[PDB]
DNA sequence: TCAATATCCACCTGCAGATTCTACCAAAAGTGTATTTGGAAACTGCTCCATCAAAAGGCATGTTCAGCTGAATTCAGCTGAACATGCCTTTTGATGGAGCAGTTTCCAAATACACTTTTGGTAGAATCTGCAGGTGGATATTGAT
DNA sequence: ATCAATATCCACCTGCAGATTCTACCAAAAGTGTATTTGGAAACTGCTCCATCAAAAGGCATGTTCAGCTGAATTCAGCTGAACATGCCTTTTGATGGAGCAGTTTCCAAATACACTTTTGGTAGAATCTGCAGGTGGATATTGA
């Protein structure tokens, strides 16, 4: 297909300013953008991570949804709604 | 005029508006793909699930929009308005991501 | 060449029906639900199975489940819970 | 006839909550009552949750719970907010709530 | 009259109780507090004597804790005197309160 | 009897904590957390005690307790 | 067995709290064998950062606060670690430079 | 009755340091951690055999566990180790 | 720095409380045989996933402008560290007695088990219908005079 | 103290993607006759756990001073929100090819079940020791002139 590359930056500002409004940011300082990419792409590492974890243990190609939602568990981030 | 609305009025404005409704708010392909992405950097020839995608979407958006609040607050207790690294990087050492 | 895969929806939806005669409920709504008593199944059958441990006793009585419920709900809403669990069992034992 | 969940006179599959248990590697051997117990508390707390939400549809004139009602529902109610403290609720979005210093003057 | 500045003992002080791992607080005042404490929840309740040390060490420790990131709150405001607002917010980040 | 955490004591677990300066209504605060702790603590003690159908609250009650607030302790197995 | 699998930690003493322990119907073979070896390995690797921590303030009896010293200080086992509390191991020396006199 | 890991541990305190030993408490924690341990890597291997419908915990089950378990270098070493062990108790 | 405090810090030293080593018995761990069976290999049907195509209008970008924030400072009231005092409440150390965890030993009631009935649920088609998307005045709310 | 300029509010409309129902099969409770256990219930232990009793010694509580820290005010460059014009690319819908989940079978390689045989590991004495606990003496790090 094709190359993958510098795609933490389909994160686009207008979005994070999104994200922090619904959080409740009125006010966002300019080095904030880079930062939040920064912890996204590690809380998304480690959450791909295991979840590709479980998958390969199941010995399967495909990553399914209870492998996300069992994976979000075991960082504590308890899911509810994709995999009963 | 030209009628101009006074910085901070927006910025309300907005925070009621996507408080009040629950829609993702990164784009859906970006977001694949950046996932696509990290998924390919741990194991080539992967398949995912249309929904195995959307549900990490639904978590990081829910982790960040978390994280910001315990940001916000940060701020606000450094008698700011105006998030920044700073406030983050102690919401996150407080929580305990990387102490 | 089927795959029936079970979930608690007929359950959850005969008491949506005793608290709201009217309301509905919609499709991720209910994936929702079944989440959460899936969950909590498991907190509570998890506890449980810990404390028949603690007390190296191989079988889990419903008296460890109180427990369980006691240690993992917080306020009336576990009062409410080991009453309605009580309820059902003596009653359950007379039938 | 006598379905076990109708002895307890219970709406939940005590039947299915019994072995849900066996398969489930938490003791050796299970009580006869703790499926009926168990089931009862998962009744009752569902329950709960759908009363709630329930209303919080009825409060945004919609006569079907979705799922941001019932996390209104659950961030409303101290104790199931808790009981929930670590759980995401997919569509759910979060609580309106602007700290008092944003305002305008 | 020889008078040390003030917060020069305090960091003799934290330099002294960092090197150090004995428990701080009067252990009588404690156990009495947990006593008192599991009374309300339970009558005739006889704490084994390990138990009360068990509680002192969590104890103890968490506080500590609290301390620790108490102190960046008070920082993070500019400030350096821990003030009962930064335990708060140390404790509301947390997921305590 | 919760006063009987001395002002004196909170300024050490403070000092521990890496604190310089402490501010004067903070020790009336300390003792409200250090009093919810050990009251979430010993409540989910006691109920594992109360279930083993004991009088005695013995050290691995703490432990089992420290663990469900994860606040996990270790070397009192023993 | 143990001996066999050329390890200190009882593979049988495993292999019985595995079956006994409500983890699963049956225990392979080799996970007891497996398992055993990963909590000695994992030991060996907290002594030897304690050891040095003996020999370090001069002792030749590691005790709590030469575990914690040699927990905190690495990285990982912090990490693997960060939900727990060693009983009489006090914190690591840290005053942030901001208290710092100048 | 009352057992536990003491033995062992010094055994492997041993190894490392011939010249050293652990105290009471000390030998305490060492004790408490493998109990900790033990209890993570089981309960993992555990769940990964349910997720899976599958009635046993074999090795595989305990080292995929100890990968989504162990930090980095951890990880790496535990397996090694792990699966170090298991080839000599299967040669003779 | 010079000097006059108080403070640490190694350099050694002497016993007692922990440590570690011994010396011997039960509870397990390891064997030998006979049973069960769980899931790896081997197909194979078919959802679901990866892809490509096209149109278009919802947004991400970029550049202006300047409002009002954050950061830098200045300034002094007063909170809280450093201290020297005077006192009582914590330490501890047995010593004794007694509630109480821990063990055994019968066993009655409660479970597990292996089949054989009998539904209660789940997987689709067939009927409904909230309400998602828009449309427009009626309200406030804001920002300029 | 007014009045445009807008963005938000609510009620109303109406088809269709998303519930609600309605039926059939069948995997799963259910009903019963057996085959085990399990975990109390009495009975007694040796624990460990309170209870006083009774001194001294830190360790706590106070009242004084006043260092310098936390707050309240200003000030101003310039950081970041509000806007608007651009035209990119994320969305929407459909249509396929086919990779690869899973549902079934087939069957050994492997884990379990007894019933014994041997050995290890926990206990409680018995034989060491490492650190604690004080003592000088002399740099060290503070602080006033
Ligand atoms: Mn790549």
């Amino acid at each position: 297909r094709k190359v993958l590359r510098d795609n933490i930056q389909g994160i686009t500002k207008p979005a994070i300013r999104r994200l922090a409004r619904r959080g409740g940011v009125k006010r966002i300082s300019g080095l904030i953008y880079e930062e939040t990419r920064g912890v996204l792409k590690v809380f998304l590492e480690n959450v791909i991570r295991d979840a590709v974890t479980y998958t390969e243990h199941a010995k399967r190609k495909t990553v399914t949804a209870m492998d996300v939602v069992y994976a979000l568990k075991r960082q504590g981030r308890t899911l509810y709604g994709f995999g009963g | 005029k030209p009628h101009r609305y006074r910085p901070g009025t927006v910025a309300l404005r907005e925070i009621r508006r996507y408080q009040k409704s629950t829609e993702l708010l990164i784009r859906k392909l970006p977001f694949q793909r950046l996932v696509r992405e990290i998924a390919q950097d741990f194991k080539t020839d992967l398949r995912f699930q249309s929904s195995a995608v959307m549900a990490l979407q639904e978590a990081c958006e829910a982790y960040l929009v978390g994280l910001f609040e315990d940001t916000n607050l940060c701020a606000i207790h450094a008698k700011r308005v105006t998030i920044m690294p700073k406030d983050i990087q102690l919401a996150r050492r407080i929580r305990g991501e990387r102490a | 060449k089927r795959s029936r895969k079970e979930s608690y929806s007929i359950y959850v939806y005969k008491v949506l029906k005793q608290v709201h005669p009217d309301t509905g409920i919609s499709s991720k709504a209910m994936g929702i639900m079944n989440s959460f008593v899936n969950d909590i199944f498991e907190r509570i059958a998890g506890e449980a199975s810990r404390l028949a441990h603690y007390n190296k006793r191989s079988t889990i009585t419903s008296r460890e489940i109180q427990t369980a419920v006691r240690l993992l709900l917080p306020g009336e809403l576990a009062k409410h819970a080991v009453s309605e669990g009580t309820k059902a069992v003596t009653k359950y034992t007379s039938a | 006839a006598k379905t076990r969940s109708s002895r307890a006179g219970l709406q939940f599959p005590v039947g299915r909550v019994h072995r849900l248990l066996r398969k489930g590697n938490y003791s050796e051997r299970v009580g006869a009552g703790a499926p009926v117990y168990l089931a009862a508390v998962l009744e009752y707390l569902t329950a709960e949750i759908l009363e709630l939400a329930g209303n919080a549809a009825r409060d945004n004139k919609k006569t079907r719970i979705i799922p941001r009602h019932l996390q209104l529902a659950i961030r409303n109610d101290e104790e199931l907010n808790k009981l929930l403290g670590r759980v995401t609720i997919a569509q759910g979005g979060v609580l309106p709530n602007i700290q008092a210093v944003l305002l305008p003057k």
